[PDB]
């Protein structure tokens, strides 16, 4: 496997049966201020 | 004075896509620009994971400092594109008061990990006191405009975020001969839902 695979990335999301990519916290619940997900 | 530590300050910042229409028609279309404010502080610790690790990476840059040339910026991407063949490009401006060789570095990462590298040097320009560094019309990366063609052909808006959340770019402008850290910007990105357009806010990055 690879990490930097990009075919593998994109394919995580457009089929995610088949996802092989690490797992990761979503920004949205990472502690970060309320102006990073609402734009001006 | 946004994006500025006490040596470098980033005035202009854009990614765009130029197209030709015809010999003397040509169509600009910006996916993000950046052109003594308050910039609200975000903990630098929960962006590590994101950006590369060991000697030179992020850590290691904050670290040695100095603290106020480290940023982060949250770009809202204006992917609503069109269609002569094309051009993707990426334009900034610095200001400094010192007369310095400049190295702009930029690592487009997938996960943390580093997926490419792109290096330029520059040079000063004297300018009404101080010294400008241009880097004006530099082309994009194989990896950045392939990566840009597969995030519109997702079908919905919420799996191109979905892929942009491990998706991030950290910039990182030096002294060449001294090795400091002028500016070190870290880049952020979902994609634009306002019919307003791209938008963005830059943050200062904090040690606790
Ligand atoms: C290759 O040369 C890497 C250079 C990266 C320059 C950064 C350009 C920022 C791209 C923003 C486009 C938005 C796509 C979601």
């Amino acid at each position: 496997d690879s990490e930097t695979d990009l075919e593998a990335l994109f394919n995580a999301v457009m089929n995610p049966k088949t996802a092989n990519v690490p797992q990761t916290v979503p920004m949205r619940l990472r502690k970060l201020p309320d102006s990073f997900f609402k734009p001006p | 004075r946004s994006v500025a530590s006490s040596k470098l300050w980033m005035l202009e910042f854009s990614a765009f896509l130029e197209q030709q229409q015809d010999p003397d028609t040509y169509n600009k279309h910006l996916f993000v620009h950046i052109g003594d404010p308050y910039l609200a502080a975000v903990d630098i610790r929960q962006i590590y994971d994101k950006f590369p690790e060991k000697k030179g990476g992020l850590k290691d840059l904050f670290e040695r400092g100095p603290s106020n040339a480290f940023f982060l910026v949250k770009f809202w991407a204006d992917l609503n594109t069109n269609i002569g063949s094309s051009f993707y490009g990426v334009s900034s401006q610095y200001e400094s008061p010192e007369n310095m060789i400049i190295t702009c570095s930029t690592k487009v990462c997938s996960f943390g990990k580093q997926v490419v590298e792109k290096v330029e040097t520059e040079y000063a320009r004297y300018e009404n006191g101080h010294y400008s560094y241009r880097i004006h019309r530099s082309p994009l990366c194989e990896y950045m405009i392939n990566f840009i063609h597969k995030l519109k052909h997702l079908p919905e808006k919420y799996m191109m975020n979905s892929v942009l959340e491990n998706f991030t770019i950290l910039q990182v402008v030096t002294n060449r001969d001294t090795q400091e850290t002028l500016l070190c910007i870290a880049y952020v990105f979902e994609v634009s839902a306002s019919e307003h357009g791209a938008q963005h806010h830059i943050y200062r990055l904090v040690k606790e």
